[PDB]
């Protein structure tokens, strides 16, 4: 059907975009992966600095952590909507990556 | 059979009809205030007792042996008379014969799935129509809408000295309700003779009562509002009579709404009345808005919500009196609508500021980041 | 900062009272300054 073929088409696009970004990618998850979070609730932070950075060269491995605090708790609602919001997400990575090249284009246009 | 006792229930809505049919007929004056407004005076009778709704059966016996009497002595013509009044005379006297309690006497204070949905949702509704939201909100929009937008000069009295200050101080808010429904049938029972008669052209910004259908059409209306909301409250009354904070915030989307849709003005209410003054500002920007600026930026530069909330009762103070000034200028209009929106919403933030207060997390990304 | 953004929208809308172009957008703007100087939580925001 044509509707199915779309769903292929857009996880096959994720994959692309997902190639495009991989270097990013790999440089947010030694880096932002311990760094962004905004998902704890309630009131404050109790341990403040190992609730982020000691949390969980260019591809690291076990230095730091393991999965302790859920690494996955990210991938959970990410990889739920595999299809439709994660072609946002890889859009989005993309031009966070290329942030240069989507400055140049703006300028031309 | 459920509608034996329905209909044996059902005799006040029936006399109402009849009443409206013996209004504009027979008696201009006299009858439309002996058979409705008397009956909508018995009304608030039970209201004003605040423990006897529909539970006053002693005048509400006599309401019908008044109606009787009038029959007895009187009611093409003649034979109108008798038909017309009979008519509603038939229903009275039923009554007293017998079944005078299921609505008198006996309503007291002392399918599937698809179906189950719906009863509830019925309830729900009935629940935020005895809350705040029905019980007060709604009644003063059309009142000011009938009343300042309306027929102005001598309807002050069913707004601006009763809602004007009832809003702020919701003590009596429930007496200034009863006590608007006496006005407005008094209102009515004055404008039942017109204005007409042997005119000489005391002053209180006559506007006269000319027309019959078109100016008795609009006091009325607000007067069964009344008896709407009075109808909704006492149900739930004796409903509860015989018959999340915070924890469902971080549970999920349906937790934040719950959480919202019970407690919006408990917290966003002083941001909502500073968006409001913006309203009445732009929807006048006369000279006498800047008063209400000027206690906006008052207001807004006292920063600590505590600080604001020792100027709020002054601001309410404010508003109230604009308000009454602002008929008072058109008396001795839709600004007036505005002005009362933002009372409306400050003076319920007055009674919460000293009062009440004494996969989503995708969304928490974007509301906070 | 956010409080004297504040101020100069309120100021803007103010001026625009004593006129002698609306104010609806600065009303928007009035709502969503209100709405992020609210958010600046010690909790939420402290996140």
């Amino acid at each position: 059907f044509l509707w199915m073929l779309g769903q292929a088409l857009v996880d096959e696009l994720t994959r692309w975009l997902q190639e495009f970004t991989r270097h990013h990618g790999t440089m947010s998850d030694v880096l932002r992966a311990e760094r962004y979070l905004l998902t704890q609730e309630l009131l404050q932070g109790g341990e403040v600095h190992r609730g982020v950075l000691d949390q969980l060269a260019s591809e690291l491995l076990l230095d730091r952590r393991l999965r302790i605090p859920e690494l996955e708790e990210a991938e959970l609602f990410a990889e739920g909507q595999g299809r439709a919001l994660r072609l946002l997400r890889a859009v989005y990575q993309c031009v966070a990556a290329h942030s240069e090249l989507l400055c140049y284009f703006i300028i031309i246009l | 059979e459920l509608v034996k006792g329905v209909y044996a229930k059902y005799w006040i809505y029936v006399c109402a009809g009849m009443f409206i049919v013996v209004s504009f007929a027979g008696r201009l004056v006299v009858y439309k205030i002996v058979y409705m407004f008397l009956f909508l005076l018995c009304l608030t009778l039970f209201q004003v007792y605040y423990s006897l709704w529909r539970k006053l059966l002693k005048a509400f016996w006599w309401l019908v042996v008044a109606y009787t009497m009038l029959v007895l002595i009187a009611v093409s013509e003649l034979f109108s008379s008798i038909l017309v009044p009979g008519f509603f005379l038939l229903a009275c006297i039923l009554q007293l014969h017998y079944f005078h309690r299921p609505f008198m006497q006996l309503t007291d204070m002392e399918l599937e799935l698809a179906a189950g949905f719906s009863d509830v949702l019925s309830r729900v509704q009935v629940f935020l129509r005895r809350l705040l939201e029905l019980h007060v909100f709604k009644l003063v929009a059309l009142y000011t809408v009938w009343v300042a937008l309306k027929e102005v000069s001598v309807m002050n009295l069913l707004l601006v000295v009763l809602w004007a200050f009832a809003l702020p101080y919701p003590r009596f808010r429930p007496m200034a309700s009863c006590l608007s429904t006496v006005w407005t049938c008094v209102i009515i029972v004055c404008k039942m003779l017109y204005q007409l008669k042997v005119v000489n052209p005391n002053w209180f910004g006559v506007r006269k009562g000319f027309p019959n259908l078109g100016y008795i059409q609009n006091h009325l209306q607000v007067l069964l509002l009344l008896v709407f909301e009075a109808i909704v409250y006492r149900r739930q009354e004796h409903y509860r009579r015989q018959h999340g904070t915070r924890q469902q915030l971080d549970q999920d989307l349906l937790g934040c709404l719950k959480y919202f849709i019970n407690f919006f003005f408990y917290k966003f209410g002083l941001e909502i009345c500073f968006l409001m003054a913006v309203n009445v500002i732009g929807q006048r920007m006369n000279f006498l808005v800047t008063l209400h600026g000027c206690w906006l930026v008052a207001i807004l530069t006292r920063r600590h919500r505590q600080a604001i909330a020792r100027l709020w009762p002054n601001y309410c103070l404010f508003l109230a009196l604009f308000l009454l000034y602002q008929y008072l200028l058109c008396l001795g209009s839709t600004n007036l609508i505005s002005d009362f929106l933002l009372l409306l919403c400050a003076s319920q933030q007055w009674q919460v500021f000293s009062a009440e207060r004494t996969y989503l997390d995708m969304l928490k990304v974007a509301v906070f980041r | 900062l956010w409080d004297c953004l504040i101020l100069y929208n309120v100021t803007v809308i103010i001026s625009k009272n004593m006129l002698s172009a609306g104010i609806i957008w600065d009303s928007v703007c009035f709502f969503f300054l209100l709405l992020q100087r609210r958010v600046f939580l010690s909790h939420y925001y402290l996140h």
